């Protein structure tokens, strides 16, 4: 500012600008933002900055890609100045600073915060993790007007932050001034004077990129309503050491390739993939086909149907899962948690809070109480899983009894009021209270749960373990003797790009089939309301484990015998 | 930005208005002439109207519904002084009266923007020092104390009483003696204080909170704290939704508390009654019957009150009892402020 | 001057296997921008014998000289590498290291002080990465003058201090933090050995800075060799420049591989005063690899781990045996039912009495990483920590969370306690109720191998299931109450995939499974009485 600027601030602002020149994305952009001001300046905001692609500034430049990369504090300053100086020459009318962001691959400067050490301090980092506290905003000292009454003018004297430079300049305080020249004084205005509000968030390792890293991110004006706890992000900033980060971009959050979409193309048509994909799941649990069938239709998921003016519908199913103690059950959510997208795996009794959903904690800091969130709210489309779901106590039934109907969740307690809407399909693993069970035992008193519950859990799913000498002579041969990256990429693909419509072939089979169950309410389960929506949920699983672009009548016959054998 | 045409422009509005006795303006001087009154209401419609009868007339407009907006501390303490150069006489550090504002309305602004209702999350950072209008509940509010703004100080030495401004929330006192006479001397006699001469204000701290259905999905009501002085101290009752006018360092000016196409379209189809009652919940089957009383629920009825100490409901509790939320979503959904399910405090001592 | 030029030389000049291996490997680390070399002090004692002892002698004033000649010549390789396709170094940190001497712990005297020293142990904390700084501008408030001062290996009376005057009297320095560079370091403690140290006393500890290049790159529990400089700040402490963690020995272990009534010889060797009991020391000498690690192509793979628990009077060697096996085995740690004098297994929770702050204790459960534990005193468990090890015990894993802090830790720990709704916790979740030369076989079978199983000796296991099936089915129906799982049929298959690694072999016969119904059955006849 008050030196005369050298050849290397000249250099890289030449620099800057021939590459403004050469690449109009920029340009176009920024005059796009001017005449966006500029036309709700006529009828009377955007917070002024542009996104780099920095993609175009490997081939264009390697030394400047390498300043920027390594010494942003002498490479980012002269790029903003050639922004504010492209702004002030593409704007001819009368009459701020400019910021940047960027964005893309970053190869080793792209890591986990647990990774994240006293190495590479100057040069940019980006992270990614997931975020646990976001504090209040609060404005900031700049620019004070004052008014001396006595004489009638205006002062003003405005300071500096010793963090927002990504660079050097001397620094030193200034007294807010209450006496100007000489004995008399002076009012304050704070009608013009800016208050540049200011955040500081906290960020930690998401679980499963780390062998935990928390950190705080300061934050400016602009992005200051784009942060909220509970929600995947990735920050870009500065590793500055007055330990915290400059961060200036936030982006809230397996790759396919042209070959694997040819092999899920391949396999699209077949008429023996189902059976084939589930038997493919986990080699070391012999028998249950029709349990891990619908734990394949389970993790697939469903729709998440959206109604016009009013409720939305509930795509995700839930499942639980009894029997004898002897068998897989606790094996088998190892193999579900370390195969789907991701999974929130529970005990069911342990929560420090009031449950899974949240808590409540005191601060000294601010000396008052926040929330903190235990699990369900941290996953909100995946999957969660609950084993030893009969020790789990009546507040988290009394909060899944809303979970189920809900496909969320809504608490009221002092001093807040709120209703939260995660996506997280629930498996759950119990054991009676017996220890044991038989045929001859009636089926509804060896549950040990209420039956609003069986209501609503769609599949309840009853393992039988009597020994058997015919049946149980090859499960050592079995246990003493299609793969894991494949079936993931055929989930997401299939979850991201189809989505099933109803026919009437499979409409009709299906109303055939609730009218006839509704048998089963003399013999031996109650038939429900909600039944009728999980006994369409899964034929569209079906129709989508095929991803064919609607239903068919055999998604709705499988759904019956998955029923047949989930109910007798 | 100039202020010499402005302070004429502001000078001129109060004696040339004959849109809403005579110069309602100068008789409501008169009125706090005749010492009845101390509070000074201030519209933007008034402004608009003298704007728009000295716009069509080909004079300079030299606009004020822009300037008013951004930085209303300058402009309450600049206005206030052209109030001051002009009063009638009376017929029954010297301000008598208190200045306030109000913004103009939805209806005012389709008629020939500045006024709009803001969240708390809507508040950006950058918007301190414009003048807001938020939409709240209030949870906390607080008693009304006497806060001072000038420090009356009298010697007996000199007799010149001198007084200070102060403007933080503390203050030092000013024992050197600072005045005209006892600069020219060798003694620097003691002052002393006066709790009489001195000007109050009826300072009270209030916490605005955030509307129910206004947050976003997950998060939760955070709060703000809103600052008032003077005659608005008695017209906050907590338990109650309030629409917040004021600047914002936040310093409230006026407060208030609670389309015909739309209507009338919603009439004229025929049969209302059952055409609103099939309308709310279409996603679940029949119940007509249930989901109509649903419909008398959520209208809520007449509250009458006997005016002699006893008051009887005017609402309705509806039970659903039946055999294996929606219904009760969309009710919540729908009706606003539907929620889905003392003590006392030591730092400030009272009851929350 | 001279010493430059001879270190460049050795850099630049030193062959083995016909290959500079210096160079490559500062163009592989300057490629990558590591920053760091793995220099070896014997190739440089077999390539001057005028730098080691000069080294050794005093290391704090030739070390950064070197540190300089590294950069030096890294400039070089960065402006001609650079030219090729596609400013500001920082100064290189080495890392040196060497296994010429291993001294104990108890070794250590006033003599050799700021030297080089080299030793082992177990790492116990490296709980903070706090920062220092490298190079800083610094700018008065009153003159408006401004400079700067660099600092390079010497991260309580030492040279980095603020000057008093550049009148602006004193200490008119502020600190411009918008121009700096970060270095990151840490405080570690360490501790000798636990099973080579004398019954009368505790095992005493030691405290360690570590710098840059090796920050988090050692976890709190395992034998670590560490070599720096035993300097004082009155109180020891040491400065890290150096990390890591016989063919006589196999040609021994391979000729006693061929014994074949070695398994024989072990529990002759292994109970020395102990009367009887052969059972229960067979099961203790087959649970420290635990079984076959298998990783399905599916993702659920199995466990290999398995668990063992002592029962009886007191005396018996219960906790003398477990002695044996705490010096025995490669990774594990000596403790007791709920925690013990100043450690704990479970996870502590205390104080830093700086300023009170809350922090961590790890104990015997996440220090034991790839391992087993060995605990005594199983009825005294407190109730936060019996939550964990039932969890652990069958899981592996343990899980935490609070204030900032959520992690899951792997725990490669297998159980042998010893002890006196408790009795599902004891009758299910546990399966059964030269030395150096031994400890290299057994850490070379638990990382070369992964055997298998045959299904000429599963039938055996499959028909000795159904036998037992069959026949406690009588005193099942009975109302007896007392079990019988593939729990324990998965327990069989692991103790033979044990007894039949031990020799080191991929396969199974029935020469491992006719001694491992021999093991269960004894398991089976203390669990019925």
């Amino acid at each position: 500012t008050f030196f005369a600027p050298d050849a290397v601030f000249g250099d890289r602002v030449r620099r800057f600008q021939e590459f403004l020149d050469t690449f109009t994305s920029y340009r176009d952009s920024v005059r796009s933002i001017q005449v966006y001001n500029s036309n709700n300046a006529a009828n009377y905001i955007l917070p002024h900055r542009i996104i780099i692609s920095l993609d175009d500034l490997r081939e264009f430049d390697r030394s400047f890609w390498s300043g920027i990369l390594v010494e942003p504090a002498y490479f980012i300053p002269p790029a903003e100045k050639a922004l504010t100086d492209l702004a002030d020459s593409m704007d001819d009318v009368p009459h701020h600073p400019w910021k940047l962001s960027f964005k893309g691959s970053f190869g080793a400067h792209a890591l986990s915060p647990r990774t994240l050490t006293a190495q590479h301090l100057n040069k940019l980092v980006s992270v990614e993790g997931i975020v646990t506290k976001t504090s209040l905003v609060r404005p900031k000292l700049i620019r004070s007007v004052h008014y001396a009454a006595k004489t009638g003018r205006f002062h003003y004297r405005d300071y500096t932050d010793a963090t927002t430079t990504l660079t050097t300049r001397i620094p030193t305080p200034a007294i807010y001034p209450t006496e100007d020249t000489e004995g008399n004084k002076l009012t304050t205005e704070y009608g013009y004077s800016t208050f540049i509000d200011h955040q500081r968030i906290t960020v930690q390792e998401m679980p499963e990129m780390a062998p935990p890293r928390s950190i705080d991110v300061i934050l400016d004006d602009d992005l200051v309503d784009k942060t909220k706890p509970g929600d995947r992000v990735n920050v870009v900033g500065v590793f500055k050491s007055l330990t915290l980060i400059l961060g200036n971009t936030v982006y809230p959050l397996q790759m396919l390739t042209d070959f694997d979409i040819r092999n899920i193309n391949k396999l699209s048509k077949k008429k023996d993939i189902f059976d084939i994909l589930s038997q493919s799941l986990a080699p070391s649990i012999y028998g249950h086909d029709h349990i891990k069938k619908a734990i394949l239709l389970m993790l697939m998921g469903g729709v998440e149907k959206n109604l016009e003016n009013g409720s939305h519908l509930r795509g995700d199913i839930n499942i639980l899962m009894v029997g004898d103690p002897s068998t897989a059950k606790s094996q088998l959510l190892r193999f579900v948690l370390n195969t789907a997208s991701l999974a929130i795996a529970t005990t069911g009794r342990g929560s420090s809070g009031v449950g899974l959903t949240a808590a409540v904690t005191t601060d000294r800091e601010t000396g008052e109480r926040r929330l903190e969130a235990g699990a369900m709210v941290l996953a909100d489309r995946g999957v969660v899983c609950i084993d030893e779901f009969d020790k789990m106590t009546d507040v988290d039934r009394v909060a899944i009894h809303e979970v189920m109907e809900q496909q969320t969740v809504t608490i009221a307690k002092a001093g807040i009021h709120t209703t939260l809407n995660a996506r997280c399909s629930v498996i759950a693993a119990a054991n009676p209270v017996f220890g044991q069970y038989d045929v001859n035992r009636d089926p509804h008193q060896n549950i040990a749960l209420p039956d609003s519950l069986l209501s609503r859990f769609d599949l309840l799913f009853v393992v039988t373990d009597d020994i058997n000498e015919i049946r149980d002579r090859s499960i050592s041969e079995h246990v003493l003797r299609v793969t894991i990256p494949f079936l993931r990429k055929y989930v997401q693909y299939a979850k991201e790009r189809v989505i099933p419509q109803l026919t009437q072939e499979a409409i009709n089979v299906i109303v055939k089939n609730y009218t006839d169950l509704r048998d089963d309410n003399t013999k031996k389960s109650p038939i429900t309301a909600r039944t009728l929506e999980t006994l369409i949920r899964l034929a569209t699983a079906h129709a989508k484990v095929r991803l064919s672009k609607t239903v068919n009548k055999v998604d709705a016959k499988v759904a019956a015998n998955l029923l047949r054998f989930a109910l007798l | 930005v100039d202020y010499n045409n402005l302070f004429n422009e502001i000078t001129d509005f109060l004696v040339t208005f004959k849109q809403d006795k005579g110069p309602k303006y100068m008789a409501m001087l008169q009125k706090v002439a005749n010492r009845e009154l101390n509070s000074v209401i201030i519209d933007l419609d008034d402004i608009l109207q003298y704007q728009n009868e000295k716009f069509l007339q080909g004079t300079q407009a030299d606009d004020l519904v822009s300037a008013i907006q951004q930085n209303a501390n300058h402009f309450t303490e600049l206005f206030c002084r052209a109030i001051d150069n002009n009063m009638p006489l009376p017929t029954k550090l010297t301000r008598r009266y208190f200045l306030y504002f109000k913004p103009l309305s939805q209806n005012c602004a389709r008629r020939y923007i500045s006024s709009k209702p803001l969240s708390v999350r809507q508040i950006k950072g950058d918007f301190l020092g414009q003048l807001i209008t938020v939409r709240g509940i209030i949870t906390r509010v607080s008693d009304v104390k006497p806060a001072v703004e000038v420090i009356a100080y009298t010697c007996d030495q000199c007799g010149y009483e001198v007084f200070q401004e102060v403007n933080s929330r503390t203050f030092t006192p000013l024992s050197e003696c600072t005045s005209e006479e006892c600069s020219q001397n060798q003694t620097k006699g003691q002052l002393f204080m006066s709790t009489r001469a001195s000007k109050f204000s009826a300072f009270q701290e209030c916490k605005i909170q955030e509307l129910s259905q206004q947050v976003p999905v997950g998060h939760i009501p955070r709060s703000l704290n809103i600052h008032v002085n003077g005659t608005l101290v008695r017209s906050l009752s907590p338990g109650d939704i309030v629409d917040v006018t004021g600047i914002f360092l936040l310093e409230a000016q006026f407060v208030r508390q609670h389309v015909e196409e739309r209507v009338m379209e919603l009439i004229t189809s025929g049969d209302v009654y059952n055409r609103l009652a099939k309308s709310i919940a279409p996603e679940i089957y029949g119940n007509l019957d249930v989901k109509k009383a649903l419909l008398l629920l959520l209208v809520g009825g007449v509250d009458k009150r006997v005016g002699d100490g006893m008051k009887i409901r005017g609402d309705i509790n509806v039970c659903l009892m039946g055999d294996p939320s929606q219904l009760l979503k969309a009710i919540c959904k729908i009706s606003p402020r539907g929620v889905y399910t003392v003590m006392k405090d030591p730092v400030t001592d009272e009851m929350i | 001057t001279e010493i430059i030029k001879s270190f460049k030389n050795f850099i630049l000049e030193f062959r083995l296997d016909s290959q500079f291996i210096y160079r490559d490997q500062l163009r592989n680390n300057i490629l990558v921008k590591n920053y760091s070399l793995t220099v070896n002090m014997e190739h440089l004692i077999g390539y001057n014998e005028d730098i080691y002892k000069k080294l050794s002698d005093e290391p704090s004033d030739i070390i950064p000289l070197f540190e300089t000649a590294i950069t030096q010549v890294a400039k070089r390789i960065s402006i001609l590498s650079r030219a090729q396709s596609a400013n500001s170094l920082p100064t290189f940190q080495l890392i040196l290291n060497s296994n010429a001497n291993q001294i104990p712990l108890r070794d250590l005297d006033s003599e050799h002080v700021s030297k080089i020293v080299r030793l082992s142990g177990i790492i116990i904390s490296t709980s903070v990465l706090s920062s220092r700084a490298t190079y800083l501008s610094i700018m008065c408030r009153n003159c408006r003058h401004t400079t700067s001062i660099t600092i390079n290996n010497f991260n309580t009376g030492n040279t980095v201090s603020l000057p008093r005057s550049c009148n602006c009297g004193p200490d008119p320095y502020i600190i411009i933090h918008e121009s700096s560079k970060f270095i990151d370091q840490q405080f570690l403690k360490l501790q000798e050995i636990p099973e080579l140290v004398p019954v009368g006393e505790m095992p005493r500890n030691l405290t360690m800075t570590c710098d840059r290049y090796l920050t988090n790159k050692v976890i709190p529990g395992t034998r670590v060799t560490i070599v720096g400089i035993y300097s004082i700040y009155r109180t020891p402490y040491i400065k890290i420049l150096g990390i890591q963690s016989t063919e006589e020995e196999e040609e021994e272990f391979l000729q006693l591989s061929r014994n074949p009534k070695l398994y024989e010889i072990l529990t002759n060797s292994i109970a020395p005063s102990i009367f009887g009991n052969e059972d229960i020391k067979k099961a203790i000498v087959c649970l420290l690899m635990g079984g076959s690690k298998k990783i399905l192509p599916d993702g659920m793979r199995l466990r290999g781990d398995i668990n063992v628990l002592l029962l009886g009077d007191p005396g018996t060697a219960k906790s003398q045996l477990l002695k044996f096996v705490e010096k025995v085995s490669p990774i594990a740690v000596y403790t007791s039912g709920k925690g013990s004098s100043a450690a704990g297994l479970t996870a502590s929770v205390q104080r830093d009495p700086m300023t009170r702050e809350f922090y961590l204790e790890g104990g015997a459960m996440v220090l034991a990483d790839g391992g087993v534990v060995c605990i005594d005193e199983f009825d005294k468990m407190r109730d936060e920590d019996r939550v964990a090890i039932h969890e652990a015990m069958e899981q592996q894993t343990i899980s935490i969370a609070k204030a900032g802090i959520t992690t899951v830790l792997n725990s490669r720990t297998s159980v042998l306690a010893a002890a006196n709704d408790f009795q599902t916790t004891i009758l299910s979740r546990f399966d059964m109720i030269s030395i150096e030369k031994m400890k290299r076989y057994i850490t070379y079978c638990r990382l070369k191998c992964a055997p298998r199983l045959s299904p000429q000796a599963a039938e055996k296991l499959s028909s000795n299931f159904v036998t037992i099936r069959k026949q406690l089915l009588i005193n099942e129906l009975e109302s007896t109450e007392r079990p019988i799982t593939i729990r324990q049929l998965e327990a069989i298959i692991r103790i033979t995939e044990s007894l039949a690694k031990l020799e080191l072999s991929p396969i199974a016969q029935e020469r491992h499974v006719d001694e491992a119904i021999r093991l269960f059955q004894a398991s089976t006849m203390d669990a019925a009485s």
